[PDB]
């Protein structure tokens, strides 16, 4: 069958090319509810996660923005202690006692 | 001990360690990282020319690791069971988002937060271009870096304001910067160096829309020719079965042979040999798919059917005859339109494309403008029979229909085979 | 290397089996050879010279050695353009001039390299003088009829000669098979 | 079809070998408007090209 | 040497322009990160009008 | 070595067919064998023996 113009028109008509619009910021991972929920589960539970997606999706950009808003108690000061001349162990001290 | 330096593992403690899966596979540290995660055995890298090292005691890990990588990077990593055991959460980004006013608003807000000045027309044009990149009329491309790059180019071309004309000019410039191959092809067609037929009718010849090698796969028509000879039931694809490809069927020759042997039966075997040819070596035909153009060309060759050269034929078929969707339908249709417009539109040109790609038809302004004026047509076919009807311009079943002419051609070839056998007998 | 068809054997075989249909099978085997091999022809290029030579061998058509033929052809018969046509035409002209121009030599090339024809002053002067000929061919039929010096019009045409040669070779095979049977 | 000499003639006719010509230098990337425009866009936008 | 100096990451304020034949980039365009970084293709046509 | 007649058997068949003409084919199978296996017959031409 012959496709008419009406069926082939896929573009949303432009209301106007002027009058600049102001819009609120979108939430993190907009349209990516699965990635957002998987990350919510991962950070809430402390599981090792992995982000999968086509390149140039800004996977790193959201991920860093999402993790920067996260809060956890201060990481302890880890430091190497020599148990001998040859034996060294990673020892974690509470915050500020290094 | 004082000469021990921190790595990523030692400064991600109590936090998150974000790696790249591709980097882990490339640098060959996936095994060491795996053993660090499972056994808590992280130890500084020791040079092989040092006389003595330091026995670093195993360190319990309080960090959590987030890998980041494309699906191809992880399919080579999920194979070993240890990856599934360790990394148990799959945060998968969909390559496309739903195309809806809510997502248009979200994309506009995201671009405004990125530091662009947008108008309604510019945002709408970016949204339609996101659809166009997704090659779907109901899904927009989730690759917001690609949209941000386009917005950056539009800002540069518009001076800072992304109006609809600014984004359209940016899109045109992006198309044109890699247009050298298409410019060469159109110039050659105009010069007659590469001879195509966009007017009139021909037998065993059809304009098969193919794609060329580039980052932006460019579509263009190729003079696909099928020629039928009397002989055994055997289809030959010179482009696919070239040289060492004689043994190997690529699943495309078998598909066409199956359709031909099953559909037309008045003889105990297919009495014809079909030769399929593509002009020059820019087609780069994928073996796994048997094109609808190949089938209609073979049918025209068998039945001596004058096919219209106005209409380019694209789409894959199975042995049933149902036309399958093909990728990059936009590139193929737009390439045929470019070729026709270079040679001058007549009002009857068009493209025969699968109905299954109706949802993937996001076409530029020029093609839709031609469709408005009727100088270009788009035909959606669901069965190879419909495509053959449209090309040959008559019903298959009726008075002197295409089916009867195909039967007549096969009968003539069978009688020629019978005459050859009678000659051999005496 | 006989297992690899180079895509040129299949093209010529398909054209021969399709264009001439008077038997259930093609009873002819064509062997192409270059004396003093210095050619190193492209694998993917099915030259028009090979097609016309095979066709003449099948049909016993006296081809003129005065005219040169070059260019790739498909299995439809519409001749494809080839690169470096200028070098080939100039080389043939140089060979003719070294052997002495006869006033009837020429080159047959596809009608797709006319936009690629950029030759030297000597070749253009020879063309103006009428001592060298330029022939543009769109299909292998035109090149054949020019090279054989006769058209298909009327009796004793080339097409019937080709059919007669094919029939003669088929009857030779039939006689061989009959002698084998009885 | 034997093609005339005129269709084979392609060199523009020479008018004289004397009077050496003096023409203004052309802008960079003459005849390569695609490359010039792409580089202009890259420079104005700071993109890697 | 035992080890160098841990050079901290530095923001890049420079614009990189690669130059090469098309065959040089056909072996380099296969990597997606090339398209991600270099987005301007200034192509020189082999022939002028 | 079963593949390819090596043109040495063909010589024997041709001589038998031409010198004795009573049929179009050869009405016999001739099995030629050598006692032991050190002979290593050259395939260039059929032997008189």
């Amino acid at each position: 069958m012959r496709l008419s113009y009406e069926a082939l028109e896929w573009r949303t008509p432009i209301e106007n090319s002027t009058e600049p619009v102001s819009l609120p910021p979108p939430p993190p991972f907009f349209g990516q509810e699965r990635a957002r929920e998987a990350l919510e589960l991962a950070i809430r539970g402390g599981f090792h996660a992995y982000l999968v997606g086509p390149p140039s999706l800004g996977k790193h950009e959201a991920l860093l923005a999402y993790l920067s808003t996260q809060s956890v108690e201060t990481p302890p000061d880890l430091l190497y202690v020599p148990l001998s001349e040859r034996k060294v162990a990673v020892l974690t001290l509470p915050s500020g006692q290094e | 001990v004082s000469l021990i330096r921190p790595g990523a593992v030692h400064r991600a403690q109590g936090g998150y360690l974000i790696l790249d899966a591709l980097s882990l596979k490339r640098e060959g540290t996936w095994e060491a990282f795996k053993r660090a995660l499972r056994n808590g055995q992280v130890e500084p890298v020791t040079e092989p020319q040092a006389p003595a090292g330091l026995e670093v005691e195993p360190f319990p890990i309080q960090m959590q690791v987030i890998l980041v990588g494309t699906p191809e990077a992880f399919e080579g990593l999920e194979e070993d069971p240890a990856f599934s055991e360790l990394f148990r959460i799959r945060a998968e980004f969909s390559p496309t988002l739903p195309a809806s006013p809510e997502n248009c608003t979200a994309l506009g807000g995201w671009l405004l937060a990125q530091g662009f000045q947008l108008t309604q027309g510019g945002l709408t044009r970016l949204y339609d271009e996101a659809r166009r990149m997704a090659e779907q009329r109901d899904r927009m491309d989730a690759r917001l870096v690609e949209i941000r790059a386009l917005a950056e180019e539009a800002a540069v071309l518009g001076g800072g304001l992304l109006t609809a004309e600014s984004v359209e000019q940016a899109i045109a410039a992006r198309e044109h910067r890699s247009f050298l191959s298409e410019e060469e092809f159109l110039r050659a067609v105009q010069e007659g160096v590469i001879r195509l037929r966009t007017t009139g009718r021909a037998v065993g010849e059809v304009n098969s829309l193919v794609v060329v090698e580039a980052a932006p796969y460019w579509g263009r028509p190729a003079r696909l020719t099928a020629r039928a000879a009397p002989g055994r039931d055997h289809l030959i694809s010179i482009d696919r079965e070239a040289g060492l490809g004689g043994q190997i069927f690529h699943k495309a020759v078998l598909t066409l042979a199956g359709y031909l042997r099953s559909r037309y039966i008045e003889h105990g075997s297919l009495p014809v040999t079909i030769s399929l040819a593509f002009e020059q070596n820019y087609v780069s035909i994928e073996g796994d798919a048997a094109g609808l153009a190949e089938l209609v060309a073979a049918l025209s060759a068998i039945g001596n059917l004058p096919l219209r050269q106005d209409l380019a034929v694209t789409g894959a078929v199975d042995q049933t005859g149902k036309v399958l969707a093909v990728g990059a339908i936009n590139a193929k249709v737009e390439g045929f339109f470019r070729v026709c417009k270079a040679l001058g539109l007549s009002g009857t040109q068009g493209v025969i494309l699968p109905e299954a790609n109706l949802a993937n038809l996001t076409l530029r302004a020029e093609v839709l403008e031609a469709v408005r004026a009727g100088q270009f047509h788009i035909y959606a076919v669901e069965t190879a029979e419909q495509a053959l009807e449209i090309l040959a311009g008559a019903r298959m079943e009726g008075f002197r229909g295409l089916q009867e002419k195909i039967r007549a051609g096969l009968e003539a070839f069978a009688r020629l085979e019978e005459g050859h056998d009678k000659e051999d007998r005496e």
